[PDB]
């Protein structure tokens, strides 16, 4: 009866976290927005010159590690 | 070999002459990581292939050249041909599919050996290929076909390609085993071939975001063998290129890049 | 400019914007103290009555249990959100069941099953085996 969502979380959990980041109790906090959304909309000093100075370089990475590599052998 | 005598036994035996004459092309001079070596395999991968479809196929196996990749699930015209009934009917007896299936089967398994080969045998050392080695490798993926250049993957044949470009990662992966100062030039160009007017068109965030990963995982795997005193002279080195790094319109040079990896 | 000056995150937001509905109408039904618009929610929520009781036991602690691990006594729900809630339970129609009751006059009155992450998935899961069938 799990494993079901366990599948369905790649297009679950983004749903999720947008529904967390538009409620009103943090949708104002930058924070928020940081780790959510783009900071260039609420921050003004981010330098704008390039490709690289983008959020999407700079977003978060999963980092590689046998337990990843066991779920992705067991999917 | 092995592979094929499961799935296709009918070409075992060409197979096994072929495998021979790879002992004979590479007698004496084996640096396979050199032109002469290389380009000798690459023409016997490619003739033990285009002889495996001279004998499989009645006429020619040659893919669709308007699917612009291969004729899955096609018919036999009187055409001397075998085409997707789509296609040429807009232009407008399972023999040749399971031919068809036999022939991708030797090409993918031909295409395993070519990329485990340059994987072990020409990427393995403490030092890279030579030049030439590196610039068909890039030339490699890709292909302008007949009709418009196309990305494939890394293969010495031209009948399987990718419609819509997929910019791989793979000849990264293995250049970056090396330390990044010798095969910058390489990776640049390699970035300059793909920024190119060839696939990508703008907002190229996504390869940047790609040489960065690799990059990442390069760095990360040359970090992992550290011991422990080796691991603080790497904490040190890296203080020491934090305090000293300081800052090409709308583009992104392969330094930039690799400070960028370097900082995240 | 991001440390110049504050809300939390609400992960039961994973039920549906309808869960978002009955917990802000339990958050303002608690701050006025005439709680029927939180009978209105609850007629507006389409799911059953039991996936309608485990929304309501997750806005009230969302609203009200929370509120009490407060170290703000400013915000602590006062007397008169607890008897308004209490008797809008006790008159509910989909918490008449005396465990499902009993928990939820707990949650308004901080007599539940006592870290933040680890207090919400257990009061998630007592919501779930409650009116789970």
């Amino acid at each position: 009866v799990i494993s079901p969502e366990l599948e369905h979380l790649d297009k679950t959990l983004p749903t999720m976290n947008n529904l967390i980041s538009q409620d009103k109790r943090i949708s104002s906090n930058p924070v928020a927005k940081i780790i959510y959304g783009d900071p260039v909309t609420f921050l003004p000093h981010l330098p704008r010159k390039s490709v690289v100075h983008c959020s999407k370089i700079w977003s978060c990475r999963k980092r590689i590690t046998v337990e990843y590599l066991q779920h992705i052998v067991e999917q | 070999l092995l592979g094929t005598e499961s799935r296709v036994p009918e070409l075992q035996g060409l197979v096994t002459e072929h495998v021979f004459l790879l002992d004979k092309c590479l007698r004496e001079n084996s640096d396979v990581k050199t032109h002469g070596p290389f380009e000798a395999v690459m023409r016997t991968l490619c003739e033990c292939k285009e002889t495996a479809s001279k004998t499989l196929s009645r006429f020619g196996i040659q893919p669709c050249s308007i699917c612009l990749g291969d004729a899955k699930d096609p018919v036999c015209l009187p055409c001397d041909h075998v085409h997707c009934l789509r296609c040429l009917r807009a232009w407008f007896s399972q023999a040749h599919r399971e031919a068809i299936e036999k022939h991708a089967r030797f090409r993918q398994m031909c295409n395993s050996f070519f990329v485990d080969l340059v994987s072990t045998i020409c990427f393995k050392d403490n030092a890279p290929p030579e030049k030439e080695v590196i610039e068909s490798l890039l030339s490699l993926l890709f292909v302008q076909k007949g009709r418009c250049e196309h990305t494939k993957s890394l293969s010495p044949f031209n009948d399987v390609v990718d419609k819509t470009p997929v910019i791989r990662s793979v000849i990264l992966k293995l250049l970056l085993k090396y330390s990044f100062h010798d095969v910058k030039d390489y990776i640049q160009e390699y970035l300059t071939l793909l920024k190119k007017k060839a696939f990508i068109t703008e907002d190229k965030t996504e390869l940047y975001m790609l040489f960065i990963n690799c990059l990442e995982d390069s760095i990360l795997e040359k970090t992992s063998a550290y011991s422990r005193n080796d691991e603080l002279n790497h904490l040190e080195e890296e203080g020491r290129f934090l305090k000293a790094y300081s800052p090409p319109a709308n583009e992104a040079s392969v330094e930039y890049l690799q400070e960028v990896a370097r900082i995240r | 400019d991001v440390v110049k000056q504050p809300g939390q995150m609400d992960r039961y937001l994973v039920y549906g914007d309808e869960y978002k509905a009955l917990r802000d109408a339990v958050a303002k039904a608690v701050l006025e103290c005439k709680p029927l618009g939180i009978k209105t929610a609850l007629k507006a929520c389409k799911t059953p009555q039991s996936q309608q009781s485990a929304y309501f036991l997750l806005t009230l602690f969302r609203e009200v249990a929370i509120l009490y691990r407060s170290h703000n006594a400013s915000l602590h729900p006062t007397p008169e959100q607890c008897e308004a809630v209490s008797k809008f339970i006790g008159e509910c129609k989909i918490l008449s069941p005396p465990d499902i009751s009993r928990f939820a006059t707990s949650l308004v009155d901080n007599s539940v099953p006592l870290d933040g992450t680890v207090t919400e998935m257990a009061i998630h899961a007592a919501a779930v085996l409650l009116c789970g069938q």
